[PDB]
Order: C-alpha cells, then sequence, then structure tokens
C-alpha cells in the first residue's frame, strides 16, 4: 500500500539544484545524482510530499 | 543504467533511434520484409 503520503520538511536553500526548481505549475526533473563534495543536500525522491522552507 | 541514471528522455536523438533498427547485432527480425513490401505498394 505505497500510498504513505509522507512530508519532507526542508529548507529552501539546503537542498541541491535550486535552479532546477525554479517555475510556476511547472513538472521538472531531478536526478539523483549525488555529489559527495557538494554542500547541498540530495533528496530523498520516494518521500510522496515537499515542503520547502 | 535508468536506475544509476541515464536520463532516458535525452538519450534519443533522431539518429540514435536509426541505427536501433538498422543494427544487425542481435536476434533476427522481419522488418526485412516488412519494409520490402511497403517499398513495393508504394512504388
Amino acid at each position: 500500500r505505497g500510498k504513505i503520503c509522507t512530508i519532507g520538511i526542508a529548507p529552501w536553500g539546503i537542498v541541491e539544484n535550486q535552479e532546477d526548481l525554479i517555475g510556476r505549475d511547472v513538472v521538472r526533473p531531478y536526478q539523483t545524482m549525488s555529489n559527495p563534495m557538494s554542500k547541498l543536500t540530495v533528496l530523498n525522491s520516494m518521500h510522496s510530499h515537499f515542503i520547502l522552507a | 543504467l535508468i536506475e544509476n541514471g541515464v536520463s532516458m528522455h535525452r538519450f534519443l536523438t533522431i539518429s540514435r533511434l536509426e541505427e536501433l533498427y538498422n543494427t544487425r547485432h542481435g536476434p533476427s527480425n522481419t522488418l526485412y520484409h516488412l519494409v520490402r513490401d511497403v517499398k513495393k505498394r508504394e512504388y
């Protein structure tokens, strides 16, 4: 029953590729390529909902 | 390769799909008879 309805309270600056998330009502793909040296932390893709505080 | 991330959208750029049909480096296809038959009917 994989409708878990998880919500991720993450800061807008702590996430990676902030320019990838620009756009109103537009679907934006995001690769799960984890950069080991980037301070911008990768997401957990298989969370279902996200809050960008 | 899609699990590591290959972006299957950006893979497809016309001529790459062109070599995908003309590749004989695999199992046999009936497509050699199909394209020949439709060229005969069109011409």
